[PDB]
């Protein structure tokens, strides 16, 4: 009876979040029509965490679909386990960004943060006792990152007491879909720090490099991508949505995880990804979990965690393990190379265990780390930032929108905070 | 008549009495949905015809874990509203379990200790079930053990503390919470008995021969720990021992009353045909280092008092036998200001095996519970990792601005450093 | 040398030195000695002569961190030697102790 | 029928069936079949406490099947053995050169 | 459990391992396919249900023979990760092995070794195959054997290196790899054991009559020595010889771990039926200089140290029978240190014979390792053909380009000659 809201904002938090009602509702047994049809009691035991109960028995996402423009609605409501959604929480613009982070926050995404906040609203005083809120979007863009992060803001005012889970993807250096990708990737993060609670990491370019190595797919689509972070949302709720050997809430893995305030950023990366090619070769046991868990490879963010030491570690198990297998592993891993974990900072992995497995998986493990190694994904975005900004590149768009310089150079301010912040825990 | 009201705090607390009431119905042949098919009196309430609730509460802030206790087997067993639940977790947080979150749910929970003890004729004690790393089991059993000294005075309380281990740990954020909760232990429960996780996990290693030991295996032999101790106010015996004069017999100093534990017939199915369980040979077996279920060696400190709870077939005459040897030992020492050590307790009913679990039928076992000066070096391992931890402030965001002020860090941190003063003190000879 | 070699028999310790480099491996004598100069603070129940590493690590942290509380100072490094019976660590771990419990000089 | 028009022409590719990349081969040592993925945590019922103990179970099972294995090959060798040993100056040899002479 | 992993470098290796796989599977059962119709967890690691997948890697940077084995008959088997292909093979340049391209594939190689190491709970040791010959055997054995010893330290490390021929060699560069890959074998390779392809040649033509011979005859007898080498792990015997076991009887000295090979039945069925195959008479083949497998002569040096891996019907009592007499003949000659030099071990089971082998159904047979003297007879003859090869400097400028400075030459010689210094003196009376 702890409920979660979740939130899309954008092309890139449409597109994921609809990935991920595709999974959760097949793991909680929801037709696309919108009845029950799973095996076992379990799957009502914990429906109301996503899903609010509808006459007829039809069961619907606690889900606010948001974007600028209105193509990106129609995709999510065309495709499949598109009907569930209630056609009241489609808040939709009609302009659209034009990837411009100053149009998505002061000019055109304020006329619809007060229709936003409405149904923010009527959600969180429908639902008993608040988790969170779980916001989805992307930092490169301008409705996700512009728009959305303006919404943090509004729901923290609100709702100091709960959760954040921003699920925010970051701009690439390898793969850059936008050349103002750096300018609205570093005014969003400056609203991140301050506002969210948690954040977890993802990068398109990591997510490529899992599906080749890993997955050995030759033509990975673009929807790919989104199953692979479907796997990490159904990942942390796993406790929440299950009975457990050992639970752990959003609120236990977040003071287990940060240290201090600002530290907040981590890296995601599901376990068991396994090639059609190997799935038959490879035995799937608690041992075999932790070395594909602690990879580098494995990882959704492009940081490398062998450069900088871990400061916190969260694990998070689903299925039929032994406590001692399970825990005594996070020893191994600890005493095996004990470089590449902080000293001031004694066991550092937080473990938790559920008897609930995922569909069609015996066996299955959800990894969130904070590291001092993620701040060199923000030194790319502030060199690149850094780099256009002395020119004044590209600024016209954004100054004659209403947004000056001064709070130009206040984001990069705080953006080399937090790298210097991160930097002196790697000493 | 004689009862005990066995509250059980935190998921630590539910998973270990869970396994604990299975062990009660079997023992007096209660069936599952609580009809019988005068022992019981104890730990069960005689209502109406044919029914018999256990005394006990499950609270906990987490609704996910009580709720399997009311979906499960024994959901007949309990009173429906006799198991508390909560709107959200402590979340590991001993700020939320003491003051934001723990202050609503402690209500209701004393008004069931009212009217369980109101039951009971004669009250004997209270068992404790928490673990003081966890936010609930730390946080919530903190306030509920102060509201009971207050509420009731001068009645005895249990308590079975499932501890942060050396090696292997759950959480980051638990030796903040544990030594928050060993101030709250300290002065509130009259005999704590210390229980950590990888000594039971090294038990089922080699005594139970299972690589793969979990939760369930635990407290199951962690079950058979509370029934042996409280197994002489049900059954009769040569040699009775209750909680009053438990506690008289084992506790020298009002702030000593750190206990260890020990079971010694840890015998699986294939082995216990060739094993030989002799008096002698369980008080051995008790006595050894290995068997004990707190990661602590007793040859660091000296045996200031010790207790020896027998069961099944074992006459009064061949205990002391096995008392002499032990005392002769070289190895094991007692304190020099403790001649009389032992204070040995018989009953005359063998451990029942459960179902699907893993101890084989034995004849007689041994469930002892010493005071040891060897337990001021496990409060000194979370010293050492509480204070590089509180060095440079981690983690104390969530606790500062959850009620808790800063100055009651440093409360909790010499209440641990007198603490270690004292066990040094009280062993070193004189 | 001869002065350690005399300091070590009036001390009259159960274990006998022999080739001493292998038999204080185990912590067993320098247990014994520490106990005899602080009867009170160190005893010889505590302490467990075996050739097990668990063990032998066991009574080399009981004597490390007992002097380091009462302020006698050893060598970790030397400890280390000892317990890897590297050639030499344990002389001069008895030639320390030798100056560090009662001051005399060394040749 | 329920898409928009620009949608439908291209939904094939858009959507098409996403769930490869974590599904499983059922006839592959990660598969579940479903039957013991939502095992409950069984107390009072042994075979439900096997059942959600059921790896160790497993490796039980595989060191009786070790042994009875080993069992086995040393009654088949001792067999062998004994066979091999009974030969003797008492045994068939050298009969047949005593009966030609 | 007693476990090994077994590593095969460059194109010697992947047709040595296609044999030796070949032989392993048809011991235990295990078909092709992956699926049995105990003892094979030294070898096969089992995966969940019905699946053992080979301890394996096969990595070469020719792709044209990783690739014969996903497309031929144990496509099934292998893990296709665990195969390792580059995209041009080093060409016969101990440069290019080394320095050039075997740095971008030796980091994809520790990281398969890394998922195989922790899977497989006490690892016995690495049976590494290579050819010194080769580029890839040479220069990429070089670079993963540097790796190995400071990764894994104080582990066991076999080496089956097929070492060029005086007579006969398929490449005129041999003698410049050769000398350069025995520094890294000589400081890094726990047991060396030498094999050279015209002493099997010998073998081949004299003992099965097949006296047109291919590679395919040639690694079928070698996967019987690499087997009953192995095989006092996986069957029980009356001596039980494990990988530990051969190290502390045969090196006498670190620097020393040079073996000879020899495998002493070794007929067809039309040669079978009239030979009676006794203990003693097949323990005498062992000793014969024709069935040794480097060419090399043994009366020329003396016999150091000795190992005998029986396997079959063998009484404990006739393999003491066969060494007594073997100690009595004059023409072996034990060094006058080593009075015991004798290590035999018995197993059980009778090897294996795979349909279409030249090898015939045999109840006994000897595994002969045997450390001698005479190697540096061996390495005495490629340090000829190395010095007239560098005195004219030819063959020099493809490794000069490729990374490998002028100096690594000259350093590489004073190692054989070290070598040659130092096998000459221990044998000395
Ligand atoms: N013996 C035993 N110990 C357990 C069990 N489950 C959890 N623990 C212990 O509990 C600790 C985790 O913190 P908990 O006390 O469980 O926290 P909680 O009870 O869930 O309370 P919250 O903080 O509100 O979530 C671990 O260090 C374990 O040692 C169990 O089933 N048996
Ligand atoms: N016993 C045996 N030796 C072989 C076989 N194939 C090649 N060799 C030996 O290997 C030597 C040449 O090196 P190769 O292994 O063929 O090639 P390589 O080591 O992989 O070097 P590159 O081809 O450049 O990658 C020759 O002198 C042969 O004696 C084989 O199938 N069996
Ligand atoms: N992983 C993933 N990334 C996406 C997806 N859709 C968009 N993106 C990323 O989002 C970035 C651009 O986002 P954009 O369309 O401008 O977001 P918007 O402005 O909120 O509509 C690109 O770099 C894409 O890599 C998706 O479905 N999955
Ligand atoms: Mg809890
Ligand atoms: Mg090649």
């Amino acid at each position: 009876m702890r409920e979660i809201v979740h939130i899309q904002g954008g092309q890139c938090g449409n597109q994921i979040g609809a990935k991920f009602w595709e999974v959760v509702s097949d793991e909680h047994g929801i037709d696309p029509t919108g009845t029950y049809h799973g095996d076992s009691d379990l799957q009502l035991e914990r429906i109301n965490v996503y899903f609010n109960e509808a006459t007829g028995g039809r069961y619907v996402p606690r889900a606010i679909l948001m974007d600028l423009e209105p193509g990106t609605m129609d995709s999510v409501r065309s495709g499949p386990y598109g009907q569930i959604f209630r056609p009241d929480n489609f808040v939709f613009g009609q302009t659209g960004a034009g990837n411009n982070w100053a149009k998505g926050h002061y000019t055109e995404g304020a006329e619809l943060i007060d229709s936003v906040l409405d149904v923010v609203r009527k959600e969180a005083e429908s639902c008993d006792c608040l988790q969170g809120f779980q916001v989805c979007h992307s930092l490169g863009g301008g409705t996700g990152s512009g728009m959305g992060t303006l919404l943090i803001s509004k729901i923290r005012e609100e709702y100091p007491d709960r959760m954040m889970l921003t699920f925010s993807v970051v701009p690439s250096p390898k793969v850059s879909d936008t050349v103002v990708e750096p300018y609205n990737a570093t005014l969003s993060v400056h609203q991140l720090v301050e506002n969210a609670d948690e954040c977890m990491v993802l990068d398109n370019e990591a997510l490529y490099d899992i599906c080749f190595r890993t997955l050995k797919l030759t033509t990975p689509t673009f929807g790919d991508l989104n199953h692979l972070i479907s796997a990490v949302m159904s990942g942390i709720t796993c406790c929440l949505r299950f009975p457990g050997q050992l639970n752990a809430d959003l609120r236990k893995l977040a003071v287990n995880l940060i240290p201090f305030p600002r530290l907040h950023f981590f890296m995601v990366g599901f376990t068991p990804l396994t090639s059609r090619g190997s799935q038959q070769y490879r035995a799937l046991t608690v041992p075999e979990l932790t070395q594909q868990m602690w990879d580098a490879k494995n990882m959704m963010c492009a940081a490398d965690p062998r450069h900088g030491r871990y400061l916190t570690a969260s694990a998070l198990f689903r299925g039929r393990m032994s406590t001692k297998e399970v825990d005594e592993q996070m020893l191994n891993v600890q005493n095996k190379n004990s470089s590449y974990f902080v000293e001031w900072i004694p066991n550092n992995v937080k473990s938790s265990v559920c008897d609930i497995p995922p569909k069609g998986l015996k066996m299955s493990a959800t990894f969130i780390g904070n590291s001092t190694a993620i701040q060199e994904m923000f030194k790319r975005v502030s060199e690149q930032f850094t780099a256009m900004f002395r020119r004044k590149a590209f600024l016209h768009w954004y100054t004659g929108e209403g947004m000056d310089e001064m709070e130009f150079t206040e984001a990069e301010s705080n953006m080399n905070d937090l790298v210097s912040e991160y930097q002196q825990y790697q000493d | 008549m004689r009862e005990v009201i066995s509250i059980h705090i935190g998921q630590a607390g539910i998973q270990v009495g869970n396994a604990c009431w299975e062990l009660y119905c079997l023992e007096h042949g209660i069936q599952p949905d609580g009809q019988m098919p005068d022992a019981f009196n104890t730990f069960f309430s005689e209502t109406g015809a044919g029914k018999h609730v256990p005394r006990c509460i499950f609270l906990d802030l987490e609704p996910t874990v009580v709720d399997e206790v009311r979906t499960g087997t024994y959901r007949q067993l309990f009173h429906p509203e006799q198991l508390i639940s909560g709107k959200e977790d402590a979340a590991n947080n001993f700020a939320r379990g003491h003051y934001t979150i723990g202050k609503e749910i402690v209500d209701l929970a004393l008004d069931r200790i009212r009217k369980l003890a109101d039951n009971c004729t004669g009250l004997q004690g209270f068992l404790v079930f928490n673990a003081v790393g966890g936010g609930t089991g730390s946080g919530l059993g903190s306030l509920l053990l102060e509201r009971l000294s207050v509420d009731y005075g001068k009645k005895s309380k249990l308590g079975f503390t499932v501890y942060p281990s050396p090696q292997v740990s759950t959480a980051v954020v638990e030796p903040y919470n544990s030594v928050l909760s060993t101030h709250s232990l300290l002065e509130h429960t009259d005999v704590a008995v210390m229980l950590d996780n990888e000594a039971i996990y090294d038990i089922c290693r080699r005594s139970l021969d299972i690589e793969r030991p979990t939760y369930t295996n635990l407290n199951r032999l962690i079950a058979q720990v509370i029934s042996s101790l409280t197994a002489s106010l049900r059954f009769d015996g040569a040699l009775n021992v209750d909680i009053t004069e438990f506690q008289t017999n084992l506790v020298p100093y009002p702030r000593i009353h750190f206990m260890l534990s020990s079971y010694a017939p840890i015998i699986s199915a294939e082995k216990a045909y060739h094993e030989q369980l002799s008096v002698a040979e369980i008080t051995n077996a008790a006595f050894e280092p290995a068997s004990m279920m707190v990661k602590c060696d007793p040859r660091h400190g000296k045996y200031m008092a010790c207790c020896l709870m027998y069961r099944g077939d074992v006459v009064p005459k061949d205990v002391n036998a096995s008392v002499a040897t032990i005392k002769t030992k070289r190895t094991i020492q007692f304190v020099d200001w403790c001649p009389t050590g032992f204070k040995c307790g018989i009953n005359y009913q063998p451990p029942t095996v459960v179902p699907g679990g893993d101890l084989a039928k034995v004849q007689r076992a041994v469930c002892m519970i010493s005071n040891s000066t060897a337990i001021g070096e496990i409060f000194s391992r979370l010293d050492h990792k509480f204070d590089l931890m509180y060095a440079k402030r981690a983690f104390v965001h969530w606790y500062v601005g959850e009620g808790m002020e800063e100055g009651e860090f440093s409360e909790a941190r010499e209440d641990l450093a007198a603490l270690e003063k004292d066990f040094e003190e009280v062993g070193a000879e004189s | 040398h001869r002065d350690v070699l005399k300091w070590v028999q009036g001390l009259d310790l159960s274990q006998s030195l022999k080739n001493c480099r292998r038999d204080v491996a185990n912590g067993f004598l320098v247990a014994e000695i520490f106990s005899r100069y602080f009867p009170a603070d160190i005893q010889m129940h505590s302490f467990a002569n075996a050739a097990s590493s668990h063990f032998k690590r066991d009574n080399w942290t009981q004597l490390q961190a007992f002097c380091g509380r009462q302020g006698i100072n050893l060598p970790g490094d030397l400890v280390e030697g000892c317990v890897q019976g590297v050639h030499g660590a344990a002389i001069a771990l008895l030639e320390h102790l030798y100056e560090a419990f009662t001051g005399k000089k060394v040749p | 029928t329920h898409a928009t028009g620009r949608f439908s022409r291209f939904w094939d590719r858009r959507y098409a069936d996403t769930s490869h990349i974590t599904s499983v081969d059922p006839c592959s040592a990660s598969y579940a079949p479903s039957e013991g993925t939502y095992v409950r945590k069984g107390w009072g019922s042994g075979d439900a406490s096997s059942d959600f103990l059921t790896y160790q179970g497993a490796d039980r099972d595989q060191r009786a099947r070790q042994r009875q294995a080993v069992a086995v090959r040393t009654t088949a060798r001792s067999e062998v053995e004994a066979k091999l040993s009974g030969l003797d100056d008492a045994s068939g040899l050298d009969d047949g050169r005593l009966q030609v002479a």
